[PDB]
């Protein structure tokens, strides 16, 4: 904002912009969402061997086996060689631990 | 104004690899988490290993 | 509507709503209206109040019709605010500052004999800066007379006073010799020209001078005013001045029947209209039909 | 191929952006006056919105803007009294004939600023051979109506009158701002009144200097006369009035002129009334009465009734130096009637302030039996300014309308009344003012 | 954004009583 | 409704001009009968 | 502006100054061929010297439209113009949210924390009260009526301290 000027909508979403990219982590796991585009290349190709009731089934395991191999990009690019563990596989070391000393 | 802005926050909230993970963005934290509760319960082991 | 009186000091000024109702009248006497008798009584000293608050009634729309240049790097804006006080002054019926100030003080010491009393009644319209240094003057040279110096001026005890007290008036920075040879004059007019010409000099480094510290009093006030109102959260804010837009909203609805009170919710509605007539083309700002 | 409704539209789309400059505001002024853009007013009031805010501004960009302002009829006090900020930093950067143009706006505006005009009469009376008489009707104009009474340059501008030759307008020009400095010194006037000889270019140069020779009251020149017996159509009502009201007061019995003139005028008033002023109003009522020519009964009786307006409005702010010496006359014509001792002057003056037919308010009314006079007094702000020290031509427009109403006007001035040396012969000043107006007092 | 309405004269003439400066810029860089 | 004027949208809005003319019309009024009743 | 106005297709503007609009006259004896070019448009007009001096005759009077007062809006505009002063310098405040990770909480001092968390409610407390741009409104309506009964003096509206100085000296240093 200048001294006798008026602020531009241009220069206000610029700023939005800064926030949201604020709103993004510093290091975040590339969870693929899988696109209609490649969705409806599985479904169709499932309808087309006659068994297309198990159709939607079959691409949710194609999302869920992309999903569990899940890469972790830090600022776009992947760091490989990078393990982290999870707060349910740690809530499980807790839990099988809680129930051997209670044993 | 508002009407980009309810568009901007949910374009990166609707996003699910912006979803922050503790156990990614802070790695040592985690395992400091982790062993603040099994810490806990290995004080209780102790007590029975000695009782 | 007028009362012949307030009509007769509207015709030479220019704020709206008093040229509103000049048009008005003038439309009337167009139409076969007899103009009514201007009345030839009210001695002196009611004549008087009716001028002070019939200039009044021409200043105060003026005023609030002068824009302040807060902020303005120069003299021209200050000098045309000054220019605007001076057109405005001269409207309402008043005179030349010069001569409407000199005036007050020869209506305040009309009996004063004694030049300590001059000093004792028109000490409301003089600086207190300068009334002290025209107090010690004063007693620097009753010290030396040993008597009360008197406000006759032929008397010589009076100029052991008066060239010292011009001594004063170079030392504040006015020059007294070109202000007492411009009330005075020459014989021709071509002298009197050039002391003309160095007098204007003054009175407008006078007014323009007195009107900056007119706005600096009123930037140093806004200033101090929001540097107040910067230190608050916006909650407090909100309601303080809802709380004192619904007391004084109050203080105006109570009152009903006044003229003052019913244009006053009048122009509480006009703004109302300027915020949306500015809702509906901002890029044209409010609708004015023409 | 030619659209001014579409030029009109991208100079409203010029002047609305944010980093307007001083040029391009200087051009869209330019540019409107040369298209006659009266009737669109917020363009006007774009383009004056942000000359205001530009804060660069060379020599030829001012003078661009203000001759814009000034030959547009657009008149913004807070902005033209502003632009005096550029005048005064750009006046050594100033030509002689650009100078003229600044000083005409801004002093045709009213703009009151004192070192503005002291150093731009300083510069013409330094170098007068490098203006032009044209250029120097200007400044003349300019220092006249921006409130400066400078006789150093109203002196040198008669030096330049009557060496060299000027125009008809140039002359009118510097016949009304001497009518307004109230000068008329008949080695300058007579020397301006040379140039209407060749016909006039406008109708404006004829009806000032009609308006000019009648408040400095010499005569009409008859040539000035009969050019407003032809091109009075050029002229606005209130610029049809001040013609009429000067041609009165200079003495003419040219009727095809008051014919003419009064034919602009009462269409207007019969078509708006409220339009003019009641101090233009009431100048209708002096021409219709000392030529004689009849307005409308409509018109007429209005006009005469805002006479009686804009009289107690000259009584109600009288600038008290006026009332101090209109109450000296009217204590001093106590004393020429008898009265020697002070409850027996007092008793007399109020006793003098009958109210005049039209509604107004007279000092001093005095009648015996039916013969009615009237003593009126002229302070100074009536008086010429130079050394002889005669009343302006306003007196006689005020003595002619109550003339007409019945009374026989003795007007004393205050150069004359208040030289005398005591109260009694201020008093025989008074009577023998009565007696060579009204012989039977 | 209104005003209460007074109807006073000044009768004096004084200097216009500058009011002194605020911390405002200070403390805020402070 | 909208598009009022020009005239009247020139007015300062909250001027006194009222409050100055509610007084001169009580006091004015009511010092006119104190000086023609008035004795020491 | 006066009655009679006496400027006009006489040492005239002859040529535009500016790129955004082209003029060019022509100066004639009796008449003037104008054109006037601005980007998309042309338009080209023909006024002699006695229709320039018909259009001083009726005049413009330019008057501002304001919302309460022009008195008022230029208070509110230097009350706008005071608090970008203070904008400008919370534009210069340094970002505390490049310092909310966990990484900085825990190698901080926990005190130390509290009064970082401090600073950072501090200034969305200062920035949300600077950008309150519809209180300045009802703050320059504090400055008007003190202002506005100065004005109100019974000897002049724009009488001041050195006016009435230089005219007590020449009341003063006259005789009596």
């Amino acid at each position: 904002w200048k001294k006798g000027k008026t602020v531009s909508i241009e220069n206000l979403n610029t700023v939005t912009d800064k926030y949201a990219a604020a709103l993004v982590p510093k290091r975040k796991l590339a969870l693929p969402v899988l696109p209609e585009g490649v969705k409806k290349a599985v479904e169709d190709f499932a309808a087309s061997v006659g068994q297309a009731k198990n159709a939607s089934e079959v691409s949710e395991l194609l999302a869920k086996s992309l999903a569990e191999k899940a890469v972790v990009t830090e600022g776009g690019k992947v760091v490989e060689g990078f393990s982290y563990v999870s707060k349910a596989v740690a809530a499980k070391v807790i839990a099988t631990r809680r129930a051997e000393v209670h044993e | 104004y508002l009407a980009y802005a309810v568009t901007k926050k949910q374009e990166v909230q609707a996003d699910p690899s912006n979803i922050p993970f503790d156990e990614v963005l802070y790695p040592q934290l985690s395992e400091e988490l982790l062993e603040l509760e099994l810490s806990d319960i290995r004080e209780d082991e102790i007590a029975l290993e000695k009782a | 509507a007028v009362s012949k009186k307030e009509v007769l000091y509207f015709l030479s000024s220019k704020d709206a709503e008093s040229s509103t109702a000049v048009k008005s009248y003038l439309k009337s006497l167009y139409a076969g209206a007899q103009v009514e008798a201007t009345e030839t009584d009210a001695s002196e000293l009611i004549a008087q109040l009716e001028k002070k608050y019939l200039s009044a009634q021409v200043v105060e729309p003026g005023v609030h019709n002068i824009a302040l240049p807060l902020g303005e790097s120069g003299s021209a804006p200050v000098k045309r605010y000054a220019a605007e006080l001076f057109n405005l002054g001269a409207q309402a019926g008043f005179e030349c500052p010069f001569i409407e100030v000199s005036k007050k003080f020869g209506q305040e010491t009309a009996t004063s004999e004694t030049v300590k009393d001059v000093l004792n009644k028109t000490k409301s319209y003089v600086s207190a800066d300068y009334n002290a240094a025209l107090n010690e003057v004063l007693s620097s040279v009753e010290a030396e007379i040993n008597g009360p110096v008197l406000f006759d001026g032929k008397t010589e005890g009076f100029k052991k006073f008066a060239a010292k007290a011009k001594a004063v008036a170079v030392s504040r920075g006015l020059p007294a010799d070109t202000i007492l040879a411009y009330c005075a004059g020459s014989a021709n007019e071509d002298a009197a020209d050039k002391v003309s010409k160095e007098f204007f000099t003054w009175f407008e480094s006078a007014y323009t001078a007195d009107a900056a510290a007119e706005v600096k009093a009123i930037e140093a006030e806004a200033a101090s005013i929001l540097d107040r109102h910067l230190a608050k959260p916006v909650a407090q804010i909100r309601k303080e001045q809802a709380s004192a837009y619904a007391s004084l909203l109050k203080r105006a609805e109570t009152a009903k029947g006044a003229k003052w009170a019913e244009k006053y919710l009048e122009d509480v509605k006009a703004v109302q209209w300027f915020d949306a007539s500015v809702a509906e083309a901002p890029a044209s700002g409010p609708k004015v039909a023409a | 191929e030619n659209d001014v409704p579409a030029i009109l539209k991208e100079i409203d789309s010029l002047v609305s952006r944010e980093a307007v400059s001083a040029k391009e505001v200087s051009d869209a002024a330019v540019a409107l006056t040369y298209l006659q853009v009266k009737a669109n007013r917020r363009l006007w009031g774009k383009v004056l919105e942000k000359a205001g805010a530009a804060q660069d501004y060379d020599a030829a960009s001012l003078t661009n803007l203000l001759w814009a302002i000034n030959t547009g009829g657009v008149e913004h006090f807070k902005t033209v009294a502003e632009l005096a900020g550029p005048a005064v930093s750009l006046l050594p950067s100033l030509s002689p004939v650009q100078l003229s143009i600044v000083v005409e706006a801004l002093g045709g505006a009213g703009v009151k600023n004192y070192e503005l005009y002291n150093k731009a009469s300083a510069v013409v009376v330094s170098k007068i051979g490098e203006f032009k008489p044209a250029e120097i009707a200007r400044v003349l104009y300019g220092v006249a109506f921006g409130g400066v009474n400078d006789v150093a340059l109203a002196k040198a501008a008669g030096k330049v009158f009557a060496s060299t030759e000027v125009d008809s307008r140039t002359a009118a020009q510097a016949l009304y701002a001497l009518a307004k400095l109230g000068r008329a010194d008949k080695a300058t006037v007579d020397a301006l009144l040379k140039s209407f000889k060749k016909g006039t270019e406008s109708a404006s140069d004829a009806a000032a200097a009609s308006f000019a020779l009648g408040s400095l009251s010499f005569k009409a020149e008859k040539a000035i006369v009969d050019a407003l017996k032809a091109s009075a159509g050029d002229l606005a009502p209130a610029q049809a009035v001040e013609a009429a009201y000067g041609l009165a007061l200079s003495g003419a019995t040219d009727a095809e002129a008051f014919k003419a003139l009064f034919g602009v005028v009462a269409p207007a008033i019969e078509k708006a009334p409220d339009a003019l002023e009641v101090s233009s109003l009431a100048q209708l009522h002096v021409a219709s009465t000392i030529s004689g020519a009849k307005l409308p009964a409509a018109v007429g009786s209005f006009v005469a009734k805002a006479f009686g307006l804009a009289a107690d409005a000259a009584r109600l702010k009288r600038s008290s130096a006026e009332s101090a010496l209109v109450a000296d006359v009217a204590a001093a014509t106590a004393v020429a009637f008898g009265a020697q001792y002070r409850p027996e002057v007092a008793s007399a003056v109020a006793s003098y302030v009958k109210t005049a037919p039209d509604g107004s308010v007279l000092d001093i009314a005095i009648t015996k039996g039916d013969a009615k006079v009237l003593v009126q007094a002229v302070p100074s702000s009536l008086l010429t300014s130079t050394t002889p020290a005669k009343p302006l031509g306003h007196v006689a427009a005020y003595s002619k309308v109550r003339e007409a109403q019945g009374y026989a006007v003795a007007v004393v001035p205050a150069n004359e009344f208040e030289a005398l040396p005591d109260q009694k012969a201020k008093a025989q000043y008074v009577l023998a003012a009565i007696k060579k107006v009204a012989p039977s007092f | 954004y209104l005003a209460p309405l007074r109807s006073d004269f000044t009768e004096e003439i004084t200097a216009p009583k500058v009011a002194s400066a605020s911390n405002l810029v200070n403390e805020w860089n402070n | 409704a909208d598009a009022k004027a020009l005239d009247e949208l020139r007015k300062p809005k909250f001027s006194s001009k009222y409050l100055i003319q509610h007084v001169s019309q009580k006091l004015i009024p009511a010092v006119k009968e104190w000086e023609k009743s008035y004795q020491p | 502006l006066t009655t009679f106005t006496f400027s006009g297709l006489q040492d005239a503007p002859v040529a535009a100054l500016s790129g955004s609009i082209k003029l060019n006259v022509a100066a004639k004896a009796g008449k003037a061929e104008v054109t006037v070019a601005a980007g998309a448009a042309k338009a080209a007009t023909q006024v002699s010297a006695a229709a320039l001096r018909k259009l001083s005759g009726s005049k413009i009077s330019l008057a501002e439209v304001a919302r309460i007062s022009v008195l008022h809006s230029s208070i509110q505009n230097y009350l706008l113009s005071l608090s970008n002063e203070r904008y400008q310098l919370l534009s210069q405040w340094p970002d505390f949210t490049t310092m909310y990770g966990k990484d900085f909480y825990y190698r901080a001092h926990p005190e130390d924390l509290k009064k970082f968390y401090d600073a950072a409610d501090e200034y969305y407390k200062l920035y949300e009260t600077v950008t309150e741009f519809d209180s300045l409104s009802a703050l320059a309506s504090q400055v008007v009526p003190n202002y506005a009964a100065r004005r109100r003096s019974t000897v002049h509206p724009a009488i001041g301290s050195t006016v009435a100085d230089g005219a007590f000296t020449n009341f003063l240093l006259s005789k009596q």
